[PDB]
Order: C-alpha cells, then sequence, then structure tokens
C-alpha cells in the first residue's frame, strides 16, 4: 500500500494552490544582499524582493513575510529566439512580516 | 563700440559665460558617472550578453 506520485502530485498544496497570480504565500527570508532579500516560498525559484523602507532592520535571515505571488517563473520568447528566456526567477510583491 | 555705456549689457554676456561652462564641465562627467533612468551601452550589453538571443537548437 505505498503512496504512489500521482497521489502526491494531487494533494500537494502548489497543485491545489492553483494559479499563483495575486495568491498570499509565506516565504522564508534565506539570503540578504545588501537591501536586496532573496526569499524561498516552497517554489523552484525564489523571488528577489526588496528590503522595506519603514522597517527594514526586521528584515534578516529566518524572518517569514507574506507574499503576493504573480508569476512563479519570469519566462518571454524574444523575436528570433528558438526557446523561451528565463531568468530563473519568481516575480512577487512583499506584504510585510508574518506576525504568527 | 564704447565699453563705458554698454556696461550692464557685457555683465550679463560674461556672468551668463562663466554659468554656461561650468554646466559644460559638470554636465559630461555627471551623466557618465550618475546613473539615472536609462543605463548606458556599455553597461547594457554587459548584461545583454549573460542572457544572449538563441536563434539555434543545442
Amino acid at each position: 500500500n505505498v503512496e504512489s506520485f500521482a497521489s502526491m502530485l494531487r494533494h500537494s498544496p502548489l497543485t491545489q494552490m492553483g494559479p499563483a497570480k495575486d495568491k498570499l504565500v509565506i516565504g522564508r527570508i534565506f539570503h540578504i544582499v545588501e537591501n536586496d532579500l532573496y526569499i524561498d516560498f516552497g517554489g523552484k525559484f525564489h523571488c528577489v524582493c526588496r528590503r522595506p523602507e519603514v522597517d527594514g532592520e526586521k528584515y534578516q535571515k529566518g524572518t517569514r513575510v507574506r507574499l503576493r505571488l504573480l508569476d512563479l517563473e519570469l519566462t518571454s520568447r524574444f523575436l528570433g529566439a528558438t526557446t523561451d528566456t528565463t531568468v530563473l526567477e519568481a516575480n512577487a510583491v512583499l506584504l510585510g512580516i508574518q506576525e504568527s | 563700440f564704447r565699453d563705458d555705456a554698454c556696461r550692464k549689457e557685457i555683465q550679463g554676456f560674461l556672468d551668463c559665460a562663466a554659468r554656461a561652462q561650468e554646466a559644460r564641465k559638470m554636465r559630461s562627467i555627471q551623466e557618465t558617472l550618475g546613473e539615472s533612468g536609462s543605463l548606458l551601452p556599455n553597461k547594457l550589453n554587459k548584461l545583454l550578453q549573460r542572457f544572449p538571443n538563441k536563434p539555434y537548437l543545442s
């Protein structure tokens, strides 16, 4: 009675989440380069949001924030290309700190 | 063509030349060093070479 892979994918949050467009997710800051913040939110790629001016200090490594996802992977095809061009990152908006 | 009755006019033409001279000097260095709006070709071509267009298969 070993669980299959098709059952994992059906009951996964991402799968049930549906389209990421304007979805509120919870991220975790894992790397900070100056103001820029690199945030994982259970997806394939991270998002790079800039430090909020109002309360910059609170955003350290580990801080869990709220995001509004737009894309899960920024891709586009341009004039003459045979494949899509990917920047290897997600697009999302930082909505502050997850105040548990 | 007497410079004793047109003194006021000459100052306008002189003071202006001084102001224009400084502006030309400030503009040349500042635009390249200063980062405002669009990037420069040299800095934008370092970004387009990291994501080159691929019209071939690999």
